């Protein structure tokens, strides 16, 4: 008959939670499952915290190298800038105009016409400090190299389609746009100042 | 009734990955398949990833594989992570070879074919990759080996210069082998699925070699948690590298820049190609050597023709066992005198190991098999 | 809403008699009877 | 006759026996076995099912028998001879008929 | 000023295989700059005797750095 | 009181929901304690020899 | 005249007891027939290794013969009073009774009483039995859905007495002596173990005095040494698969621990079975059939039948469900079923748990209807619960199940847990263990 | 409030009965003249395919409305069929009645039977067929009838397999129309007040009405190849509600019919001791008793060896004539009565056997006989009558059928 | 190939447990270690033999090739 | 062409997990600085490298202000000369290769940005050439200006030896021994050809970590699953 068949001996395999016959399975149930449920979460934080990291390295590459960081950023010295005088730089493959301004440059562009303008800015907003105005050396219609010191509004002229910019930077009688563009910027010791 | 049976996309997923019938016995040897894709998407990966920072132009190449290792974020992890993978592969794919033969797995004839294509197609990629950093041994290693096809009578030389787009390996040879080393990997890719699709066909032998088919388990979850094991210990392997020790299976004559005049000592492929450079320069004659070369590889082709046992597997089978070791300690043989200068007692060996090589597969393993069979009354 | 005295399957093997003790009570008395239904599985009675 | 000496050896080096194995479970299927097996009366089939089922078992845990329970030398039955020797003699007429 | 370099290749110089390698250089020193034209030169038996000295450096040079 | 495993199975791990959540929060404390942890293994085994180390005698 | 109502004027269960232990049970109706009889806690449980089928033994004999009256004159008046005489075993149950005309009663009393008691036993009567035995067990490997069951049973409780088939191995049937019988019977036919049940056309008070008359002389003590009191059973997570391609549909039968007899979960765990409910191919209903199982069933023809069960022991029990199908379907067969307990764990709904409680409230109403039915709950009731339970307090403990309860419920034995398996025939596909232990929980 | 029987005739020809018992539970039964019998030679199977074809679509409800709601309220329908009456019957608890009443009268008086759905259903015949036939005693009284008539009681209950696939809508539309009708009907309850079922008849069960079964003698033998042959030899006996038909319930109970005891040797079973005394290898042998409206069958049915089947015939049959010669003494028809009026009383014990009763005499009489109306006849049974029941079936020209290895089977002129 | 139609098995019974009612390392060094020392025994004379060649030939070659580049006495 | 290959000697940095010696680095740079410099381009490694590493911010901008370099062109189309920057590499000495062939009579010095990684032997073999010039055994001599080296390919060296007692003194007042400036320069150009290093070992330890967590518990994960196979017993019951 098949009444014959009993099912083989299980011990040596059994957990001990379980060897006992005459006790019920249910009691140990609950811890059974715990201990072998915890294997596969400890397994899988673990599992996280490298896929983290190789994610995260990998997503590290495609941002900018340390040599793309070295030419972030240019400081400038402002000593060696004279009251009046714009100085040029090389900034990210850009002319970059510094200009120490006077008291006079100072009151003269504080009281302008704010809506005349073609780009309407005051010059408390487009500057940190009064006395200097740091710009991009870029003419921003067509792409020129502003020279100093000339023009109808006495600041910046382009001998290229006929833009004047005044003394702040901004467009006052032109074709181009949009203003010289005013970088992001911190002095640091009142002595230097770090564009970028 | 699930959608995983029926999404004609799953459909696809669940045959081949979950509930594919495996055979309840098949040892660590199977686990090769699963971490050949893997080495093979890492690759991929990596490779990508180094590409966005490279250039094909022969004098900024050099500078810009430096750049990624000094200068790009974690890119020298990317980098090493990619050559230690290179090796990581052929260590996989001559284990994995090595199971299809003792095994007798090569009996499944168009997955064994497709997979010297693989092979090949592995070789190639492998042999255009180490060409791109432009150091000396990548210079010099593809300028010997490419200028082999020059022994070819008639044509053999205007072939060369046709690889090489000129008269050396110059500025056309190093873009093309990037064009092409980047658009390999995306061949092996398609051939490999065509390779699992002709292994679906019949499903897996295994280490018998008698038919499964009354002991089947579900791939999953069996053999799903064996090749996350596998995976695990084929990133430690790669990582011990990377990490421990990366330079160790490369070449410090790779770290000087490519010079058309200064020739390194004692110019060789990397590890993996050492054995069937071996074999070339056992035979003295050039277009010889290169025959030989080629037949070393092309002779895998063979072997499903060459099987004489009665028995599929080696396991019930001791002098084949023996002749297989015997093939796998000259390999290892050849790899030695592969990486040796051309003198004394290197030569007399190679010539010998080259000899037995050829004579093990041709001759001694088919005989041994019948030998075998006689043995049993059959 | 109770299954019935017997789960009804087609194609499935006979079910074999090897005595007198299993054999009493199969010999037919009175006509037959058929029911089907919605809940109880279909039976054919002497 | 002679070698009678190494055919005892060589079985035992071989090592099917240590699963419980006959040699005929051991040969590999191409066409004309498949037929032979398809021809086994039940008992024999049966046989040949649990005894591969039985090995393959083993087989996944790299265990082996008992040494009481190898097969023996003298035991193994060729229990496949008769059917193959036919399928085989039956396709070699088909093939000369052909020609 | 003393190189501990110098002070540690005097002391690995009188050891037992440094001693006998050093005996073996000797030899063809006053075996060819006595016999007259022979192409024959003593690169081997110094470089026998400079191996077996700068193994024994190494293993204790590096104390006093 | 049941056993230790048993309180972190009826706790955290029956309902998948859950379970997902422990893993997510235990990631964050392991990463954290793992990173740390190691670290001082390693700059232990380095004593002196990182410029983490020497960085006070030029500043 | 409402079913609330109703259930307040169904007759009332009687219960009284004798000075050795035997309890006299009764239900009353004007009716002109009746059924009564003995019920026992004896059965495969409380038999060891070396007696195992004994009470089967016993159960062949018991209608053979008594000292009263030798050989067939037992069956003789049995038949010419035109009364109908039959008994059952299960693991934990034995059971001899009778169904007579209201006015034989009496006698009807005194018959069941000189079977249990006075039982001849015979030497010739034991070794034609022995034959008799050995070709019954010959029918049962013919039925698929015994030989099933059987192996549920084997795997689930393995390693204990409910392991053990109620008719024993063929090796036990051809050696068990008469000596092996009489001590077995002795052990555990005693009167605090037994019951005297009795539905029909029957005073109380009558059936109290004609126990007095004839089951005084039962045994109502134990010896020094040993008193019967059943281990709990240890229930494994286990699977017997026994291949058989010879047979042409598979049978699988599958469960997990259920509470056993006493717990009152068994409630809101019918309410649950009544959902799944039950199926075969006869089956008016089809696609429109309201139980998903049933109706996916239908439509695809996956199976050929299926039943949930919930089987009660003491301290344990089986609950799951039995199927029969095609070779190709075993595999979508435990997935849908699987599925079905799934959602009822998790995502059961009002209106088909209060379907559920319909069928079950109608289950039990109408399955207690004629004798003997009643007779039988009124036995097994009194030895399973230790009381009859009105119908009336059935109806409320159903009326406190909803959705919330019979989620809780079968969260508390389905969800996460480790179920027996048992497959026969061509059972190929019949899913990996590990799989159906995976398809005891959702990702969600 | 202690409650009997109460029963209607309406002038429209059909019966109302019911006893109101205020148990929980309600069973509602409407029976129709409309069994096998009914069908020609040209419909034949039609009743077979209309039993399993209630919970098609009705007019005033759906098709999947029949099914849900039925099982909402976790009820159920049934719907039995024997050679001369159809039985429709719905159970549930007594509070949704009025919502299982409402599904039975939609499934009788007024089914669609659409022709996709009729066509849908028409492989359940052949299911429900071959699942019936897989008891062997199917085979043999359905081939019995088979033989023994010409025409009506002929007719087997299920479809025979030439007209699997092609009963057609006209057709079941034809039997219903034709034999569902107020003049055939009865409406039996329990649980449930008389003057409401009423009222339902006679707003709902007011519809416009709609052979002689010949008996012929033959013989139908089924060669198989079963180790066990299954063997059936009858005469016509009486029609119920005949006297006579009382004579052969006695006289099957005096030769025996069917067993006592578990797993018991039939002691006072005259048959199966007379056969016993021969031949003692695995068989069963009982008096074989069918009763019909216009006639009836008497005999035996075997089941005994392949090689034993010769035997166990002639001895069963030579059982009888020495009942019809005379061989029967009080204690023996005293016993064979006692066994009846007991049995009797027992399948109306169930409320389910008792609705049965009630809705059975109701077609074939003219209201409710009580049980001690009925056993008062029993007692009425005379041993002349018995002994003339016996010759009469002696002398009587004979109809057998059988199925197995019928090698040592003989036929019925070698009796 | 589906499972369902793979192949022909008649009367094999197969027994087994629930993980979570079985140890993942019964006898993990008690039987573990002496099967792996039977399974190294059964095979080592197969692979072993071939790579002591290896190693023999390797050092023999090495040594030769240095003992070759020194100056001969004469 | 006898060959004598260098010895391993205990780096600071010869350990698994052991780190670069970073006040080494700060020391070999000056090695670099005072005498290579002048010969040997290092063209990979510029002055921003430096920091966080060997040096400050602060001293790294000062040691790129002390050197030359070429920049330009201004708005006039004219290539000036400035003082360096963070963002400059480490300048070559010459303005080419044949340049270099000039100033040191045919022989062309190699660029030592990756010298370690282009030699083996690495700093064992660098240490070795340095501190191993010595006198010529009997029978030799090369051309004039051809030095004698052990541990040079063909006996024979090129390059004058570079390295000797007091060649420099030390910023943080180490005794400039030749083994003592050996060492530390070594130990810079370990970094140069490797910057990773430090990164890549403590990468190392954390991955050997995890590893040891997660092998034995997918192990474990692979057993238990296993387990309802490696238990099964089959048992063959023919009629
Ligand atoms: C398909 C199969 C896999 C298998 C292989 C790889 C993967 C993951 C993977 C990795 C890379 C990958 O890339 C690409 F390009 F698509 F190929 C694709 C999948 C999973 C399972 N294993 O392991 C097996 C092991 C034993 C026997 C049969 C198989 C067997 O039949």
């Amino acid at each position: 008959s098949h009444t014959d068949i009993k099912v083989p001996d299980f011990s040596d395999y059994r957990r001990p939670e379980v060897l006992d016959s005459t006790k019920s399975s249910k009691e140990s149930s609950e811890a059974r499952k715990g201990f072998s449920y915890l294997v596969t979460a400890t397994t899988t934080v673990g599992v996280a915290y490298a896929a983290k990291n190789v994610v995260s390295q990998f997503v590290s590459s495609m941002s900018a190298s340390a040599d793309v960081l070295a030419m972030s950023k240019i400081e400038i010295k402002l000593s060696d800038i004279p009251e009046g005088k714009n100085m040029a730089f090389k900034w990210r493959g850009k002319p970059l105009f510094v200009r120490h301004r006077t008291k006079k440059e100072i009151d003269q562009e504080a009281a302008v016409e704010v809506s005349q303008l073609r780009d309407p800015q005051h010059d408390l907003e487009r500057v940190k400090k009064p006395e200097w105005v740091i710009l991009i050396g870029v003419c921003t219609h067509l792409g020129c190299v502003p020279i100093a010191n000339a023009g109808d509004f006495g600041g910046y002229y382009c001998p290229c389609h006929g833009s004047h910019y005044d003394a702040s930077g901004r467009i006052r009688k032109g074709p181009a746009p949009l203003n010289l563009e005013v970088p992001s910027y911190e002095f640091t010791s009142d002595d230097m100042v770090i564009v970028g | 009734t699930n959608i995983r049976k029926s999404h004609p996309l799953m459909k696809i997923v669940n045959n081949a990955f979950i509930d594919l019938p495996a055979p309840s016995n098949i040892s660590s040897w199977w686990n090769f398949g699963s971490l050949l894709g893997i080495c093979l998407i890492l690759q991929i990966l990596t490779g990508l990833f180094l590409a966005m920072h490279y250039t094909s132009d022969t004098t900024t190449a050099f500078s810009s594989v430096t750049h990624i290792c000094r200068d790009v974020n974690y890119g020298w992890i990317i980098r090493y992570m990619h050559a230690n993978g290179a090796s990581m592969f052929f260590i996989c794919l001559y284990m994995h070879v090595g199971r299809g033969l003792y095994y007798g797995s090569y009996t499944f004839l168009e997955t064994w074919n497709i997979g010297v294509i693989l092979l090949l197609t592995v070789m190639a990629t492998a042999f255009m990759g180490y060409v791109l950093p432009w150091g000396q041994m990548s210079f010099w290693g593809a300028t010997v080996i490419t200028n082999l096809l020059s022994a070819i009578p008639y044509i053999g030389t205007n072939l060369v210069e046709w690889i090489w787009g000129g008269f050396s390996v110059d500025k056309a040879t190093l873009t093309r082998f990037f064009a092409f080393h980047f658009i390999l990997p995306f061949i092996i890719m398609a051939i490999a699925m065509v390779h699992l699709l002709f292994l679906h066909e019949t499903g897996s032998n295994n280490p018998t070699g008698i038919s499964s088919d009354v002991d089947k388990i579900p791939f999953h979850p069996y053999y799903t948690i064996k090749d996350i094991l596998g995976a695990l210990l084929l990133i430690l392997a790669l990582m011990l590298l990377v990490l421990f020790a990366p330079d160790l299976l490369g070449d410090p004559d790779n770290y000087t820049p490519a010079n058309p005049l200064n020739t390194p000592p004692h110019i060789k492929p990397e590890w993996y190609f050492l054995f069937a450079y071996a074999i070339l320069r056992s035979i003295p004659n050039k277009l010889g050597g290169v025959l030989a070369l080629a037949f070393s590889i092309l002779i895998l082709a063979l072997i499903p023709l060459l099987h004489t046992s009665k028995q599929r597997s080696m396991m019930f089978r001791p002098l084949s066992q023996c002749l297989f070791w015997a093939l796998v300690a000259d390999l290892l043989t050849l790899t030695w005198i592969g990486g040796q200068p051309v003198e004394h007692p290197y030569i007399t060996i190679g010539q010998l190991a080259s000899v037995l090589y050829f004579l093990l597969i041709l001759v001694l393993m088919p005989t041994a098999g019948t030998i075998e069979n006689k043995l049993l009354k059959w | 809403a109770v299954p019935a005295t017997s789960e009804s399957p087609v194609l499935d093997l006979k079910r074999s008699v090897l005595c007198r003790e299993s054999l009493r009570g199969q010999a037919a008395g009175r006509p037959l009877v058929a029911s089907v239904s919605l809940n109880v599985p279909a039976s054919v009675r002497y | 006759r002679w070698l009678e000496g190494i055919r005892k050896w060589y079985y035992n080096a071989a090592g099917f026996n240590k699963l419980g194995l006959m040699r005929d479970d051991t040969i590999h299927e191409n066409d004309d076995v498949k037929e032979a097996i398809r021809r086994l009366p039940e008992n024999l089939y049966n046989d040949r099912v649990f005894r591969i089922k039985r090995a393959l078992d083993l087989s996944m845990r790299q265990q082996i028998l008992p040494k009481e329970q190898w097969t023996k030398y003298e035991e193994d039955k060729s229990y496949l001879e008769p059917y193959l020797k036919e399928v085989i003699r039956e396709r070699k007429e088909r093939e000369e008929w052909a020609k | 000023l003393v190189d501990p370099l110098t002070t540690v290749r005097e002391q690995c110089e009188q050891l037992e295989k440094c001693v006998k390698a050093r005996e073996r250089l000797e030899l063809c020193d006053e075996r060819v700059s006595s016999r007259s034209q022979t192409e024959e030169d003593c690169t081997e038996e110094l470089l026998d005797f400079l191996h077996a000295r700068d193994h024994c450096v190494a293993h204790k040079l590096f104390n006093s750095l | 009181a049941p056993t230790l495993t048993a309180r972190l199975y009826s706790l955290l791990f029956r309902r998948t929901s859950t379970f997902a959540l422990t893993i997510v929060v235990g990631a964050l404390f392991f990463e954290r304690a793992f990173d740390q942890g190691a670290d001082a293994i390693y700059e232990h085994i380095n004593e002196g020899k990182l410029w983490k180390h020497i960085k006070h005698k030029y500043e | 005249a409402t079913y609330a109502q109703a259930l307040q004027s169904v007759p009332e269960t009687q219960v009284s007891q004798l000075d050795n232990g035997l309890r006299v049970a009764s239900e009353q109706s004007s009716q002109p027939t009746c059924t009564v009889g003995v019920w026992i806690d004896a059965g495969s449980r409380y038999e060891s290794e070396k007696n195992n089928g004994a009470g089967y033994f016993v159960e062949h004999l018991a209608f053979k013969g008594t000292k009263n009256r030798p050989g067939n004159a037992l069956e003789k008046e049995v038949e010419s009073m035109g009364a109908h005489l039959n008994a059952y075993s299960t693991r934990e149950h034995t059971a001899y009774y009778i169904k007579a005309l209201s006015k034989d009663l009496p006698k009807a009393v005194e018959l069941l009483a000189d079977i249990v008691q006075n039982c001849s036993l015979e030497d010739s009567q034991i070794e034609k039995e022995r034959d008799v035995i050995l070709q019954e067990l010959q029918e049962n490997d013919t039925s698929m859905r015994d030989v099933v069951f059987n192996y549920l049973h084997a795997t689930a409780f393995q390693g204990t007495p409910l392991a053990q088939s109620v008719e024993g191995p063929s090796e036990n049937v051809r050696k068990l002596s008469r000596a092996d019988l009489t001590e077995y019977l002795s052990r555990h036919y005693k009167a605090p173990r037994m019951v005297l049940a009795a539905a029909g056309g029957l005073e109380h008070r009558q059936l109290l005095d004609l126990a007095q008359k004839h089951f005084s002389g039962l045994s109502g003590t134990y010896d020094e040494e040993t008193v019967p009191t059943l281990s709990p059973c240890r229930f494994t997570g286990s699977q017997i698969c026994h291949r058989e391609d010879g047979l042409p549909l598979a049978h699988v039968a599958i469960a997990v621990e259920g509470p056993g007899w006493a717990h009152p979960d068994n409630v809101a765990l019918q309410v649950a079975n009544a959902i799944i409910g039950h199926y075969d191919c006869t089956y008016g209903g089809g696609a429109h059939l309201s139980s998903p199982l049933a109706s996916i069933a239908a439509t695809n023809k996956l199976c050929q039948s299926f039943q949930t069960f919930n089987i009660c022991y003491a301290d344990t029990g089986l609950l799951g469900a039995h199927f029969v199908c095609d070779h190709m379907s075993i595999d979508d067969m435990m997935f849908v079923l699987q599925g079905q307990w799934m959602r009822l764990c998790t995502s059961a709904t009002e209106s088909e748990v209060l379907r559920g409680k319909n069928l079950l409230r109608n289950a039990l109403v109408s399955h207690l209807d004629g004798t003997t039915p009643v007779c039988e709950d009124i036995g097994r009731s009194l030895l399973t619960y230790g009381r009859r339970i009105p119908l009336a307090e059935w109806e409320s403990r159903i009326a406190e199940v909803d959705a919330r309860v019979v989620r809780e419920v079968c969260s508390k034995y389905f969800y996460d847990q480790c179920p027996a398996v048992a497959g026969f025939g061509p059972i190929e596909q019949l899913p990996d263990y590990n799989r159906i232990r995976s398809g005891m929980f959702w990702l969600r | 409030h202690p409650q009997d029987l109460e029963f209607t005739r309406l002038p429209n020809g059909l019966v109302i009965a019911s006893l109101e018992n205020y148990a929980p539970a309600s069973r509602i039964g409407l029976f129709i003249k409309a069994g096998s019998r009914y069908e020609n030679s040209n419909n034949l199977g039609t009743s077979h395919l209309l039993r399993l074809a209630s919970s098609l679509t009705t007019k005033g409800a759906s098709s999947f409305k029949i099914t849900r709601g039925i099982e909402a309220v976790g009820g159920k329908l049934s719907v039995t069929s024997t050679r001369e009456n159809m039985a429709y019957t719905v159970e549930c608890l007594r509070d949704d009645v009025d919502i299982l009443m409402e599904f039975l009268l939609n499934v009788t008086t007024a089914p669609e039977f659409r022709r996709w759905e009729v066509a849908a259903l028409q492989p359940q015949l052949r299911i429900d067929k071959a699942v019936a036939l897989q008891n062997p005693q199917a085979h043999v009284i359905e081939n019995l009838h088979a033989a023994a008539y010409r025409n009506a009681l002929a007719n087997s209950l299920y479809c025979p397999d030439y007209r699997i696939g092609k009963v057609t809508p006209v057709e079941l539309h034809d039997y219903v129309q034709n034999h569902f009708t107020s003049a055939r009907m009865a409406l039996i309850g329990l649980g449930v007040s008389h003057p409401v079922l009423k009222q339902v008849a006679e707003q709902f069960l007011n519809i416009r009405g709609g052979a002689k079964a010949k008996y012929h003698g033959g013989e139908i033998r089924e060669q198989n190849g079963d180790s066990l042959v299954h063997a059936a030899l009858v005469a016509e006996s009486a029609a119920i509600g005949s006297a006579e038909a009382n004579a052969f319930s006695v006289l099957q109970h005096v030769l025996g019919a069917g067993p006592h005891v578990k797993r018991g040797s039939n002691a006072t079973s005259s048959l199966y001791q007379a056969v016993a005394k021969g031949v003692h290898q695995p068989f069963d042998v009982s008096a074989f008793n069918a009763s019909y409206s216009d006639s009836g069958l008497f005999g035996f049915y075997t089941i005994s060896q392949a090689a034993s089947a010769g035997d166990v015939i002639k001895a069963a049959y030579n059982q009888v004539k020495t009942i019809a010669q005379g061989n029967l003494s009080n204690p023996d028809v005293q016993a064979a009565k006692n066994k009846l009026k007991a049995g009797y009383l027992m399948s109306v014990e169930s409320s389910e056997g008792f609705l049965d009763e009630v809705g059975s005499q109701a077609l074939a009489a003219g209201s409710y006989t009580p049980p001690s109306t009925v056993l008062q006849q029993i007692d009425a049974v005379a041993d002349a009558d018995v002994i003339n029941a016996a010759k009469k079936f002696v002398s009587g020209r004979k109809s057998m059928a059988a199925s197995g290895n019928l090698g040592h089977t003989p036929f019925i002129d070698e009796l | 190939r589906q499972f369902g139609h793979l192949t022909r098995v008649r009367h094999v019974i197969t027994y087994s447990l629930s993980p979570f009612e079985q140890r993942a390392f019964p006898h993990y060094f008690s039987k573990g270690i002496p099967n792996v020392l039977r399974r190294t025994r059964a095979c080592i004379l197969r692979v072993a033999p071939p790579f002591v060649a290896f190693y023999l030939v390797y050092t023999w070659g090495t040594q030769e090739f240095e003992k070759s580049k020194r100056k001969n006495p004469a | 062409d006898l060959e004598l290959h260098p010895p391993s000697y205990p780096w600071s940095h010869r350990g698994l997990l052991s780190s670069l010696d970073h006040t080494s680095i700060r020391r070999g740079f000056q090695v670099y600085k005072q005498v290579c410099s002048s010969c040997h381009s290092m063209d990979y490694v510029a002055y921003r490298h430096l920091v966080g590493v060997c040096y400050t911010e602060d001293e790294a901008k000062a040691l790129a202000e002390e050197v030359e370099v070429q920049d330009g062109p201004n708005e006039d189309g004219e290539m000036f000369m400035r003082p360096g920057k963070l963002s400059d590499y480490f300048p070559k000495p010459y303005p080419n290769p044949e340049a270099a062939r000039a100033a040191n009579n045919g022989a062309l010095p190699p660029d030592l940005s990756y010298i370690v990684r282009a030699r083996h032997g690495g700093e064992d073999y660098v240490f070795s050439l340095l501190t191993g010039y010595c006198e010529p055994p009997t029978g030799v001599s090369l051309r004039e200006g051809l030095y004698f080296n052990p541990y040079f390919p063909g006996q024979a060296i090129g390059m004058a030896p570079p390295i000797y007692n007091e060649v420099l003194e030390f910023d943080d007042g180490t005794p400039a021994t030749m083994s003592q400036v050996a060492k530390d320069v070594c130990t810079f150009l370990r970094w140069a050809a490797e910057p990773e290093h430090d990164h890549r070992k403590r990468m190392g330890l954390k991955m050997l970590l995890m590893m040891g967590l997660l092998l034995p518990l997918v192990y474990a994960m692979k057993r238990h699953k296993w387990s309802v196979l490696k238990s099964r017993k089959l048992a063959y019951r023919p009629p």
